[PDB]
RNA sequence: CGCGACCUCAGAUCAGACGUGGCGACCCGCUGAAUUUAAGCAUAUUAGUCAGCGGAGGAAAAGAAACUAACCAGGAUUCCCUCAGUAACGGCGAGUGAACAGGGAAGAGCCCAGCGCCGAAUCCCCGCCCCGCGGCGGGGCGCGGGAAAUGUGGCGUACGGAAG
C-alpha cells in the first residue's frame, strides 16, 4: 500500500527469481582464468601480434555514432584487391577478411587500402623452413627484431 | 508345382551354423565348484557321530549348488570309497548338509578315523 | 510357513546369523566404540518385514 | 612351505596343477581340524594355505592369458577378453588413422595457403 | 542432368503425370506397415540435396505419421483448471509431422543416426516421409572425413533434440527481428538470461 | 468391526521382494515393483521425491566397477603395460 | 514346363559390428499445471514455471545472414556491461517487457546437392605374404567378391565458378 508522495514503482520479483540468482564470486577467478589463457595463447602465437589480426577502419552506423570510427570484422574483398592481396593468403599473414562488407565510399575504401599498405611494410615474414629463406620472406637482421605487439595492432584513433 | 493347400506357408529356407572368426571369451572358465570346494567339512556333532557309528554314513557340509550326483562323485574321488545313496537338506543356517550313506563294504567309523575326526 | 521358497529361506538364513551378540574381544580394541549389538532382532517385537 | 610367485612362473603347466591339488588337500585337512575342536597352531595356518591357493591359481591364470594374447597378437579378430578395455565411449571413438584423414580439398588449403610465422613492427 | 528435370517435374504435383504417381504410390504405402525399410530413395533427386550419397551404410526408412493435429489427453475432455486450459480438440502439437516421422525412424533404428527426411505422399488419414538414416560404424562413413561428423558421440539422436532440418523449424530460430525470443542457444536459453538477476559482487 | 477385528484377517501378502531393487514392493497380482518397476526396462525414479532419489543412486551401493574407473582415469586408462621389475 | 536376369519383400545360433540401461548440476527437444497476484474473479499474472516424457555432452545448443539498418552505414554465433524497467504488451487494471547501435570477452571459418567435366578416375570386404599398433592401421598380391550410371570420386558453392 502507498503511504504518501512515493514513486509508483514495479519490482520484477513476481516469478521464482531466487532459483535464478547469478552471483559474481567467479569474477576475480574468471579475470585470472581469461588472463592465464590470454598469456598461454600469446606465448603460443609466438612472434605474432598478441591481440590478433588487423581490423579495418569502420564507420559506426546510425546518425548517433557516424561521427566515430571502430575496428571492423575484417577487410572487404575490393580493399584487398586494390591493395593487391589474395583473400585466401590475407588470413595466413594476419589480415582479417569478411566477404559481407560492401564499399559504398572511395573515402573508407582508399583509407582501408592505405591501411593494408602500412600493414605489409610493418609486417616481418619468417621462412616456413629456418634453413631455407624462400623468395617471399625477409632478411635475418630484420627477423631478430621481431617482438609480440602488446595491444591492438595499428590502433584505430578518432 | 500345384497348390493343394489354399494356405501360403513360409518355405524351409537353408540356415548355416556359427563359423566364428574368433571365440567370444578367450578360454573356458574353469570348474570353480571342484571335488574339494564341493565338500566344505564333516559334522563332528554328537547326533552325526551317532549317524556314523549306528547307520554307517558320513555327515558332510556341502556347497549349496551341488547335486546328490556331484557329492557321490566327490566323496568317491576325495576318500577312495563308494556311496550307497546321498540325502541332502539345506539347514536353517543356509548351508547344505549331506547324509552320505556309504556302501556296506566299508566301515564308516574306520574311514571317519581316516578323514581325521575324533 | 512350513512351505518355503529357496529365496525366502535364504533371506531368513541371513537374518538368523546377523541376530547374534558382539564378540567380547571386539571391545578390547584401540578405536573401540561398540557396547552391545544395536541391530539385534527379536521375533515377538520386530517382524523382519515380508 | 612359503610359496612365492617368482619361483612358480618358471614351473610347468603340469607342475603347478599338482601343487594346487596338494594345497587343496592340505586345506581339506585344516577345515576338518577347525570342526574336530582344537589346534590353534593349525587354525592360523588355514589363511596361509587359502592365500597360497590364490598365488598358484594367479600364476596358472596369468600364463594362460600371456599365451592367449601372444597367440592372437598378429591376428585381426581376437576374443573380447583380450581386446583393450578402456571406457565404452573411448572404444566407440574414431581410430588414430581416421581422425588424421583430411579430404583432398582440405589438403590443398594446407598446401597452397600454409599458416605463416609473422611479426609486425610498432 | 536428369535431376533438374526430376526437380521441376516434382514441382508440378497438380499435373496428370504426378497426380497418378502421388496417388498410386500413396495406395502402395498404406498397404505397407507404419514403419518399414525402403530399398532405395523414392526420390533419388531430393535425397541428393539432403545428403544421401548412394554408398553402403546409407539407409532410407519409409515411415507414415497419422494425419491431423493433437487433442489433449485428458479423461472425458475435463482439464480441471481455468477456462484458458479447458481447450482439448482444436490444439496443435509444437513440432511438424515430418519431425514426428524422423523421431520414430531414429528411435526404432537407435544404432543408426538420422540425417534428414522428405515428403513422398499425403492422404486424408496419413502423411508419408522417407527418412535418410546413416551408419556411424560402417567404414564407408567412418573413414570419409566430410561425413564422419555423424560418427562422433555429439550427434546421437539429432531427431530427438530438433537438430535434423525438419526438427529445427519447430524451435523458432534464425537471425533478425522475427527470431528475438530464441536469441542465445534457444527459446529456453533466451528465457534464462532475461529471468536471471546478475547480482554483481560490488553493485 | 472396521479396526481391531478386521486386522486379524490380514494373512495373504500383496508385495514380495523385488529382484532388481531388493525392496518389498513387488506386487504379485499387477506383477510390477511399486519402487523400481521391474518388468519396465527403465528404473522408476520421479523428480518430486529428491529424498527417494538419494536413497537409491550412485552414492548408495559399492560402485564395484565405477570405483576403479575413477582410479583408472587419473593415469589415463592405461592397458597392457606393467612397471619395470626389480 | 524349364533356365539365367533383375525388382521386391522374406528366413537364418549366417561373417562382422552396432543400439538398449544408468547418472542427470549444467544443456537440447517436447508436454505442461494450480497454489498465488489482481485485496472478489473468469482474460491476464503465477508461467512456458513445477511435475511428466525423451535425447545428450564435457560442455550443450547457437553459428558464418533469405541479418541489422535507413548511417558518411555495420557484418556468423555465444557471453558480459549498457540500451532499459525503455519501445511495446495489458479487465491499458494487477503486472509484463525485448531489440538495434555502442564498449568489451573470444574471434575462424567452411562443405555439399544442383549445374558441368574427365573411360567410376570412387568405395566396403575376403585370401596369402610383409611391417606393425592394447585407437585394426601401412605396403603389396590376386579374370577374388560386392556397392555404385536410380550416380561414387576429383575440380567447384553465391566471397562467384569452370574451361581455353
Amino acid at each position: 500500500a502507498p503511504s504518501r508522495n512515493g514513486m509508483i514503482l514495479k519490482p520484477h520479483f513476481h516469478k521464482d527469481w531466487q532459483r535464478r540468482v547469478a552471483t559474481w564470486f567467479n569474477q576475480p577467478a574468471r579475470k585470472i582464468r581469461r588472463r592465464k589463457a590470454r598469456q598461454a595463447r600469446a606465448r603460443r602465437i609466438a612472434p605474432r601480434p598478441a591481440a590478433g589480426p588487423i581490423r579495418p577502419i569502420v564507420r559506426c552506423p546510425t546518425v548517433r555514432y557516424h561521427t566515430k570510427v571502430r575496428a571492423g570484422r575484417g577487410f572487404s574483398l575490393e580493399e584487398l584487391r586494390v591493395a593487391g592481396i589474395h583473400k585466401k593468403v590475407a588470413r595466413t599473414i594476419g589480415i582479417s577478411v569478411d566477404p559481407r562488407r560492401r564499399n559504398k565510399s572511395t573515402e573508407s575504401l582508399q583509407a582501408n587500402v592505405q591501411r593494408l599498405k602500412e600493414y605489409r611494410s610493418k609486417l616481418v615474414l619468417f621462412p616456413r623452413k629456418p634453413s631455407a629463406p624462400k623468395k617471399g620472406d625477409s632478411s635475418a637482421e630484420e627477423l631478430k627484431l621481431a617482438t609480440q605487439l602488446t595491444g591492438p595492432v595499428m590502433p584505430i584513433r578518432n | 508345382k500345384i497348390r493343394t493347400s489354399p494356405t501360403f506357408r513360409r518355405p524351409k529356407t537353408l540356415r548355416l551354423r556359427r563359423q566364428p572368426k574368433y571365440p567370444r571369451k578367450s578360454a573356458p572358465r574353469r570348474n570353480k565348484l571342484d571335488h574339494y570346494a564341493i565338500i566344505k567339512f564333516p559334522l563332528t556333532t554328537e547326533s552325526a557321530m551317532k549317524k556314523i557309528e549306528d547307520n554307517n554314513t558320513l555327515v558332510f557340509i556341502v556347497d549349496v549348488k551341488a547335486n546328490k550326483h556331484q557329492i557321490k562323485q566327490a566323496v568317491k574321488k576325495l576318500y577312495d570309497i563308494d556311496v550307497a545313496k546321498v540325502n541332502t537338506l539345506i539347514r536353517p543356517d543356509g548351508e547344505k548338509k549331506a547324509y552320505v550313506r556309504l556302501a556296506p563294504d566299508y566301515d564308516a567309523l574306520d574311514v571317519a578315523n581316516k578323514i581325521g575326526i575324533i | 510357513s512350513s512351505h518355503k521358497t529357496f529365496r525366502i529361506k535364504r533371506f531368513l538364513a541371513k537374518k538368523q546369523k546377523q541376530n547374534r551378540p558382539i564378540p567380547q574381544w571386539i571391545w578390547m580394541k584401540t578405536g573401540n566404540k561398540i557396547r552391545y549389538n544395536s541391530k539385534r532382532r527379536h521375533w515377538r517385537r520386530t517382524k523382519l518385514g515380508l | 612351505a612359503k610359496i612365492k610367485a617368482r619361483d612358480l612362473r618358471g614351473k610347468k603347466k603340469e607342475e603347478l596343477l599338482k601343487q594346487l591339488d596338494d594345497l587343496k588337500v592340505e586345506l581339506s585337512q585344516l577345515r576338518v581340524a577347525k570342526v574336530t575342536g582344537g589346534a590353534a597352531s593349525k587354525l592360523s595356518k588355514i589363511r596361509v594355505v587359502r592365500k597360497s591357493i590364490a598365488r598358484v591359481l594367479t600364476v596358472i591364470n596369468q600364463t594362460q592369458k600371456e599365451n592367449l594374447r601372444k597367440f592372437y597378437k598378429g591376428k585381426k579378430y581376437k576374443p573380447l577378453d583380450l581386446r583393450p578395455k578402456k571406457t565404452r565411449a573411448m572404444r566407440r571413438r574414431l581410430n588414430k588413422h581416421e581422425e588424421s584423414l583430411k579430404t583432398k580439398k582440405q589438403q590443398r588449403k594446407e598446401r597452397l595457403y600454409p599458416l605463416r610465422k609473422y611479426a609486425v613492427k610498432a | 542432368g536428369a535431376y533438374k528435370y526430376i526437380q521441376e517435374l516434382w514441382r508440378k504435383k497438380q499435373s496428370d503425370v504426378m497426380r497418378f504417381l502421388l496417388r498410386v504410390r500413396c495406395w502402395q504405402y498404406r498397404q505397407l506397415s507404419a514403419l518399414h525399410r525402403a530399398p532405395r530413395p523414392t526420390r533419388p533427386d531430393k535425397a541428393r540435396r539432403l545428403g544421401y550419397k548412394a554408398k553402403q551404410g546409407y539407409v532410407i526408412y519409409r515411415i507414415r505419421v497419422r494425419r491431423g493435429g493433437r487433442k489433449r489427453p485428458v479423461p472425458k475432455g475435463a482439464t480441471y483448471g481455468k477456462p484458458v486450459h479447458h481447450g482439448v480438440n482444436q490444439l496443435k502439437f509444437a513440432r511438424s509431422l515430418q519431425s514426428v516421422a524422423e523421431e520414430r525412424a531414429g528411435r526404432h533404428c537407435g544404432a543408426l543416426r538420422v540425417l534428414n527426411s522428405y515428403w513422398v505422399g499425403e492422404d486424408s488419414t496419413y502423411k508419408f516421409f522417407e527418412v535418410i538414416l546413416i551408419d556411424p560404424f560402417h567404414k564407408a562413413i567412418r573413414r570419409n572425413p566430410d561425413t564422419q561428423w555423424i560418427t562422433k558421440p555429439v550427434h546421437k539422436h539429432r531427431e530427438m533434440r530438433g537438430l535434423t532440418s525438419a526438427g529445427r523449424k519447430s524451435r523458432g530460430l534464425g537471425k533478425g527481428h522475427k527470431f528475438h525470443h530464441t536469441i542465445g542457444g534457444s527459446r529456453r536459453a533466451a528465457w534464462r538470461r532475461r529471468n536471471t538477476l546478475q547480482l554483481h559482487r560490488y553493485r | 468391526t472396521k479396526g481391531t477385528s478386521s486386522f486379524g484377517k490380514r494373512r495373504n501378502k500383496t508385495h514380495t521382494l523385488c529382484r532388481r531393487c531388493g525392496s518389498k514392493a513387488y506386487h504379485l497380482q499387477k506383477s510390477t515393483c511399486g519402487k523400481c518397476g521391474y518388468p519396465a526396462k527403465r528404473k522408476r525414479k520421479y523428480n518430486w521425491s529428491a529424498k527417494a532419489k538419494r536413497r537409491n543412486t550412485t552414492g548408495t551401493g559399492r560402485m564395484r566397477h565405477l570405483k576403479i574407473v575413477y582410479r583408472r582415469f587419473r593415469h589415463g586408462f592405461r592397458e597392457g603395460t606393467t612397471p619395470k621389475p626389480k
